Order: structure tokens, then C-alpha cells, then sequence
């Protein structure tokens, strides 16, 4: 026996749903949902870390001249300087007074602690989804996890579910992301071989673990000063370290509609968009028969106190007469109105109580208990407390819920106009068929 | 038969054999002006018939 | 300086383009295309395989009544049986001739040969591709490899490339794929847990090394044989063994465009769709001013023989005056006549020779050599053969392309007809003249 429902994407508020057997008793069951996760695939670019210059010792040549020759390391320099002179903590260094050259040069390496810290560039694409919900069965609580699609079926206690598809394909992510420790920004990042100087990107390679390496420093060599030996140059500052220190709010505190983010592996929490079917089978051995249920003879309804507040503001009281001692179910046959029990136990000649919740101000609706209906109604107060820190438990109204006394103005107001038009309307009549009439 | 993007034809455990058309006619594009026609006619059909 | 240039996406064809700078002599570059391969995203759902039926001894229990109790594995079934009277090969087992009993049971298990033959469901995504070009670059031949899109760049002896993105997002695979040694074939499995009993599903796990299996196979027990101890069943046969003899064609004979497939990893490589642009960086340094080449101040053209078909079927000797020894480039100054030659040697008083083909019943075209120009003509034959193994070396032609003996007639039926009624129409214009004026 297949049954379908559509609940909304709401994560801690309870739904209820009547199922109807020819030949049986009616059964009520309640669900509520605990957790929705969208989880995307993604592909690895590149990755950056800091830098490190390598200088060997300076050669000086007295009484000669130097050459050098090119080499294929990453931003390799050399130069040739003419008319030093050094000195050293015991005297000159060098016998001849002129002719004297230095040579100089350097290189760029990568750096041993890119294996800790590093950030990662990634491509994104379309997501997955998961969901994860609990079930009120046969009076004990069960719990099912499955995928959000129509692949994907488990069975609990001979029960067959069905979860999904989802009615919104909304993301938070864009098609290029970036990811450091826990955060993740959304970034056009340069393309592979073309950074810049001074910004994120100025290193790159393809794994941690690679040999090749990129780079687009500036790197230029300067002459020493006299009476001393060095090697003076001059270098653009590294980038990694500059966008730590300005890169602004993560997705965890910007992103629309609550959700929340983790990032081993990167995943989206409680996104609140659209709604989820869900399909349920049951077997034939849950139902019992309706000539075992009591039945219920006369039935009355006394409201003693009302106020229209987010939570259960609402109680009521039903008399009955029962056959014999069993079970019976409960449910609210309007939309307004919501109510919190599903079963309650019947005996002999006595009355039972119930509480409800509505955001209406005049109040009416009908009670079904074991195949039989009742008649209620009041007038509701409205609540003092301006702010609460919970979501409303009750549906919205419409334009056409309007208290009783109001209803009424409106009908003499408009009856009475009415009539007046009506009353003069004839009288143009009658005069016009005299003229017609008489010539 | 050969289409014109051409066919591709497969016997056996071996390798695929493939296959192209190429131009040929029995008319003549210079002379009498009912071999000119025959050229055309040969080699597009549907748009000489139309265009005339 | 930049220079951007689009190639259509055929394997194994040559194209030209050229670089004009001012103040400097032109440029010629050719670019053949050696692969392209496409690669999917995959994901995995589930594994199938074969099964094994497991029974273990009977149970007969004489002058007795037997039973059996519930248990959780797969596939299980119990049954009890009456009035049986066994023997064995030395006479009856037991002494009681009535009130006998037999109990059997089975279950279904996972054959050990699942690490071995299997066969594995798919879902694919958005592909990635990838290219390798040839490059004739100042006399040498030079790879380049790259991804097809905007976001990679490689640099070879100083010159900057770039390729991508493609024109078309076409693709062979759809959402559902199933794989198995190395043949791919297009398939809507059933969703897991919801398997069959005679078909492709009927026995379903996650991975290889998984404990948790699900079985739908049809296993009911029957009455025993007088006189005979054995446990026989009814049982639907494996569906694995039925979809070998029956899957038919694979992905590799059925696939449009020309496609090729295989399988470690997924791919699909020389799809001919679309078109790929590209964009060259050429240093300073490579290029010659104007001042050093040599200049050529006298040109004539004749062409001895030309026949249409697919191959370089043409000659042509051009006569040249030369002011000194060097080097000049040949390039065509029209799109339906291609030229093999990139460049020559030129000195002194001589001749040179080149080669072409063209689709052309009646050639028409300008030589460009070193910034002059010269014109050349001659008429072509058709070919003898039918059918070739390689495809065409030149572009198809329009309806503007017609053989010059054939404009001719055109313009004399056009011309005659039109004046027939240019004369007509100046006998109206003076007749209504005539009679206006009389009036
Ligand atoms: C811990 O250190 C290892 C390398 O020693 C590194 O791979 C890993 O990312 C580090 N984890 C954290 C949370 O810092
Ligand atoms: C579990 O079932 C009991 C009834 O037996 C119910 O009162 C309780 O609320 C259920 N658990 C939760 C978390 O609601
Ligand atoms: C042309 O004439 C020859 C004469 O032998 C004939 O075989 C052929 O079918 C004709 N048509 C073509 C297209 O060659
Ligand atoms: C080779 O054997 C291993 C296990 O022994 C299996 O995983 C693999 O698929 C086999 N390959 C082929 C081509 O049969
Ligand atoms: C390499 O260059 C030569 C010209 O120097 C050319 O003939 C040859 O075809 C090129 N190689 C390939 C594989 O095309």
C-alpha cells in the first residue's frame, strides 16, 4: 500500500499525515527532520607557499677579469663589477692597488615548510545530497538515513522509504573557490604561468611534492660598497604573506539563507530552500480491523481559555462514550489550526484533554476521534511578550480570515447601499415603458 | 555505397579500412553548352535542376 | 607582439598564417594538430557478480515432531515434513514405521570469484580535454602540450602559447555508463535495492571487499523422494551469466563523428567537432628589418599543367630579378589555392618552382614574394580515379566560382533579353506624352 506526502524543508518542526484503508481503522504517523548535506566534486589546480633565495660566497680577482656563463635555474642573474678594493680584519686583502673585479650572483629555490603551510586552489562542479530523518512507527521512534534521489531505497522494520528528488538546485559555491584551514573564499585566481610580482600567486606548482617550480619575482643586483664585501640586491616582498593579513570574512559568516560550512570535506549544512516528497510502504500486518476499534457515541466541546502565541497556547476538553477499553487516534480536519497529540486511550463514560495551536482570531474547526466528529469554537487573546527565540509552530493566514463581528459590518454596510440602487432602478423602468407605450 | 563524409568498414580480427570519394565526370567545363551543363549536373544534381 | 588565429579541428591537415609587423619583412608559421582527448568525471554506485547456494545436512528425527526457529540471514527458508521413511545401504535407518519428520534449510551467500569477474555502474559528469600541437618555427620543429582552455600557459624557446577554449561542449557518454574489460556500454540500472529476479541487479554490493549483500532471488523448497535422503529447491537462474551471451555491440562500433574509446583510464579521443583558436607571443628579437632582406624587382608567371584532384597537383615557374643573396617567403594571396612551399633562396638571375592544388575549374591567383605581387592563369582537367584513402588538402567552393566560358553565355542571354524591354518601354513613355499634350 503506497502513500505519498510532500514536507517542507524546515529542520526541528514536526508534520503529521493521515492514511485512509477502506475496511480498516485510520492510522496517523508524525515525522521531523534532523540534518540535509549538499557535498560538490572537486579537482586540484595549483598550490602556494613562501620563498627562498640562495647566495654563494663572492670571487674576487685582483689583477684580472672575470666572466660568467648562463645557467637554466629559475630567475639566475649575474654581473661583472669593475674598481673594488677590499679590506679584511688583518689588512688589504689583495697585493694589486687597481684592476680588481667581483663577481656575483643568485638564485630562487622553494621553501622546506610548504609541506604545513600551504593554501589550495580547487574547480568546482554539481553536488550531491544526503538527508537524515525520524519516524514515529507503531509507537516507538525509528531512524533512516538515505540519499536525496529516487536510487536509493532502505528497509526498517519492513518498511520501504524513498527520499527525494529536491525541488531547488541553489548552491552556495561559485566554480572557483579557495580553501585554508577551515575557511573558504570564492576567488578568480591568475592563470598557471601567469602571476605577478607583488600579489597571491606569484609562486605556483602541481603537488606538494613536485620538483617544478614557477616564479615571476624581480630580482636585480646592486654594487657593493667600498671596503666591504657583500651582496647587496634588491627583491620584490613575498605576496603569501600579504593576503593573510587582508583577506577578509569567510563564507561561514556571508553566505545567504543560514548555512553553515566544514571543510574536511567541504560541505554545506541546513540550507533552507524548497520542499522534499518522500514515499512510504506499509504492510498489511500494521492494520487492524474495524470491527475490533470501540466506537464513540456522543460527543461534546468546552473551551475554557485561548491566546494565539508561537507556542501551545490552546486546551480543550471532549466528553465521550466508548463501547470498550482500546486505542484511538486524533487529528484536526482544518489547516489553521495544528494539534499536538496523535494517541490517546478510551474507557467506559469519561472525558479526555487536549491542547492545540492557531494563529487565528476567531477560532473554529472539527475533531475527528475513531471515525466521528465534533463541533468547536472561541474567541482568542492576543499574547504581551514581543520577541521569543523559536520559530512559529503554525501556518500563515489569509485574506478571507476575518473575526465574526467584523464580518458582520461588512454585510450591512454593503446590504444597505445596495438596496438603494435597486429601489431607484425600477421606478426608470415603469416610466420608460409608459412613454414607449403612449405615442 | 560512399557518402561523402566517407564509410568505414571493419572484417574480421583486423584493423578498419577507410574510404573517400573524388571527382570524375564525363563532361567538359570549356565547348558546346550542353556539355557544360552535363559537368554540373554530375557532380551537384539537386541544385542544377532548381537553378535552371 | 600578439596575433591571433583560429584552426578548425581536423587531425592530420596543415594550415598557414601570417604575421605582418611595420617596418618589418613578414613572417609564415604552419601548425599540424596531432591529438585531442576528452576525459569525464566518474563516480561509483555499485558492484555485481555471481552467487552460491549453501545446504547443509538434514536433520530426521524418527517417532518425533521437529521445528525451527527464525534467524537474520539472507534468503533463509525453513520447512517441516511428515511421513517419511528413509533408507540407506545396509537397511532402514530407524525402527519407527510412522510419525517421522525432516527438517532443511538454506540461504544464499557471495561467490569468492567476485575479485576477479565483476562488472561496475557509473555516473559521469562535465569532462575535461586536453591538445598537442607540431609548430614550425624558424626552420626547426618544435611540441607543445596544453590543456584546451584559457587557463594554462607554456613557454618554448621564448614564445608564449596558449589554447582553448572549444568551440562545442558535445560528448558521447550520457549520465548512466556501465564498464567492463575495457568495452563501455550506455545502460539505465536499476536503482539499488530494488533488484530482479532474472535480470541485470539481482545481487548488489558496494565494493569488492564489503560484507553487507542483498539478494532477490526466488528460492522455494519441495517434497523429498520416497526412499531417498536429498534437499531439493527451486531457483531462478544467475542474470549475470545471461547478460554475456546477450549484451551485443559495444560503444567503440556504434559512436558517431568517428569516435575512439577506451577504458584505463575512460577516454575518448579524435572526435572531429568545432574549431580551436589560439594566440601566439613572438619576441623582438626574431624578427628582420626591412633595410637587410633582399628586394626582387621583375616577376613573370607560367603554368604548364594542372589537374584538380585531392593531391598537390600543379606546377608553376616564376622568373625573378634579385638586388643580393638571402632568403624570402612565398605566401597566397587567395583562400581557394593553397601553397606547400614556406620559403626560398633567391640570388642572381634564375627561376623557381612551386607546387599547389585547388578545386578550381579555372585558376586565377596572386603570388605575394618579398612585398611584389604577380598574377598567373591556366585551365584544369579532371581526374580518372573514383575513390581515395585520405581526405581532401583544400577548402570547398561557392556559387560564385564558375568557369569563365561559362559567365560568358550568362551575360549574353541577361543582356539581350533586357534590352528588348528597355526598348519597349521608351515607345510607352512617348505615346502617353503625345496624348497628354493633344489634349
Ligand atoms: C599537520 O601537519 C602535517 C605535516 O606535518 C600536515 O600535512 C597537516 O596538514 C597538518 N594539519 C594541521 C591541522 O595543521
Ligand atoms: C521517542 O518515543 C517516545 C514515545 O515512546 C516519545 O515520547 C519521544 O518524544 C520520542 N523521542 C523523541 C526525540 O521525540
Ligand atoms: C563515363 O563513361 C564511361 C565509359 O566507359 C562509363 O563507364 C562511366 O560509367 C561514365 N560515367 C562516369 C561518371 O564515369
Ligand atoms: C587481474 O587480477 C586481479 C586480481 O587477481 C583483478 O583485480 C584484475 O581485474 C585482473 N585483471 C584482468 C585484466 O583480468
Ligand atoms: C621537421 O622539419 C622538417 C623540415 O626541416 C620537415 O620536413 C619535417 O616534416 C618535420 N617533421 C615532422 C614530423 O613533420
Amino acid at each position: 500500500y503506497e502513500h505519498v506526502t510532500v514536507i517542507p524543508n524546515t529542520v526541528g518542526v514536526p508534520y503529521k499525515t493521515l492514511v485512509n484503508r477502506p475496511g480498516y481503522s485510520p492510522m496517523v504517523l508524525e515525522m521531523e527532520l534532523q540534518s540535509v548535506t549538499l557535498e560538490p566534486t572537486l579537482s586540484l589546480d595549483y598550490i602556494t607557499c613562501e620563498y627562498k633565495t640562495v647566495i654563494p660566497s663572492p670571487y674576487v680577482k685582483c689583477c684580472g677579469t672575470a666572466e660568467c656563463k648562463d645557467k637554466s635555474l629559475p630567475d639566475y642573474s649575474c654581473k661583472v663589477f669593475t674598481g673594488v678594493y677590499p679590506f679584511m680584519w688583518g689588512g688589504a686583502y689583495c697585493f694589486c692597488d687597481a684592476e680588481n673585479t667581483q663577481l656575483s650572483e643568485a638564485h630562487v629555490e622553494k621553501s622546506e615548510s610548504c609541506k604545513t603551510e600551504f593554501a589550495s586552489a580547487y574547480r568546482a562542479h554539481t553536488a550531491s545530497a544526503s538527508a537524515k530523518l525520524r519516524v514515529l512507527y507503531q509507537g516507538n521512534n525509528i531512524t533512516v538515513a538515505a540519499y536525496a534521489n529516487g536510487d536509493h531505497a532502505v528497509t526498517v522494520k519492513d518498511a520501504k522509504f524513498v527520499v527525494g528528488p529536491m525541488s531547488s538546485a541553489w548552491t552556495p559555491f561559485d566554480n572557483k573557490i579557495v580553501v585554508y584551514k577551515g575557511d573558504v573564499y570564492n576567488m578568480d585566481y591568475p592563470p598557471f604561468g601567469a602571476g605577478r610580482p607583488g600579489q597571491f600567486g606569484d609562486i605556483q606548482s602541481r603537488t606538494p611534492e613536485s620538483k617544478d617550480v614557477y616564479a615571476n619575482t624581480q630580482l636585480v643586483l646592486q654594487r657593493p660598497a667600498a671596503g666591504t664585501v657583500h651582496v647587496p640586491y634588491s627583491q620584490a616582498p613575498s605576496g603569501f604573506k600579504y593576503w593573510l593579513k587582508e583577506r577578509g570574512a569567510s563564507l561561514q559568516h556571508t553566505a545567504p539563507f543560514g548555512c553553515q560550512i566544514a571543510t574536511n570535506p567541504v560541505r554545506a549544512v541546513n540550507c533552507a530552500v524548497g520542499n522534499i516528497p518522500i514515499s512510504i510502504d506499509i504492510p498489511d500486518a500494521a492494520f487492524t480491523r474495524v470491527v475490533d476499534a470501540p466506537s464513540v457515541t456522543d460527543m461534546s466541546c468546552e473551551v475554557p481559555a485561548c491566546t494565539h502565541s508561537s507556542d501551545f497556547g490552546g486546551v480543550a476538553i471532549i466528553k465521550y462514550t466508548a463501547s470498550k477499553k482500546g486505542k484511538c487516534a486524533v487529528h484536526s480536519m482544518t489547516n489553521a489550526v495544528t494539534i499536538r497529540e496523535a494517541d490517546v486511550e478510551v474507557e467506559g463514560n469519561s472525558q479526555l484533554q487536549i491542547s492545540f495551536s492557531t494563529a487565528l482570531a476567531s477560532a473554529e474547526f472539527r475533531v475527528q476521534v475513531c471515525s466521528t466528529q465534533v463541533h468547536c469554537a472561541a474567541a482568542c487573546h492576543p499574547p504581551k511578550d514581543h520577541i521569543v527565540n523559536y520559530p512559529a509552530s503554525h501556518t500563515t493566514l489569509g485574506v478571507q480570515d476575518i473575526s465574526t463581528t467584523a464580518m458582520s459590518w461588512v454585510q450591512k454596510i454593503t446590504g444597505g447601499v445596495g438596496l438603494i440602487v435597486a429601489v431607484a432602478a425600477l421606478i426608470l423602468i415603469v416610466v420608460l415603458c409608459v412613454s414607449f407605450s403612449r405615442h | 555505397t560512399v557518402p561523402t563524409e566517407g564509410l568505414e568498414v571493419t572484417w574480421g580480427n583486423n584493423e578498419p579500412y577507410k574510404y573517400w570519394p573524388q571527382m570524375s565526370t564525363n563532361g567538359t567545363a570549356h565547348g558546346h553548352p550542353h556539355e557544360i551543363i552535363l559537368y554540373y549536373y554530375e557532380l551537384y544534381p539537386t541544385m542544377t535542376v532548381v537553378i535552371v
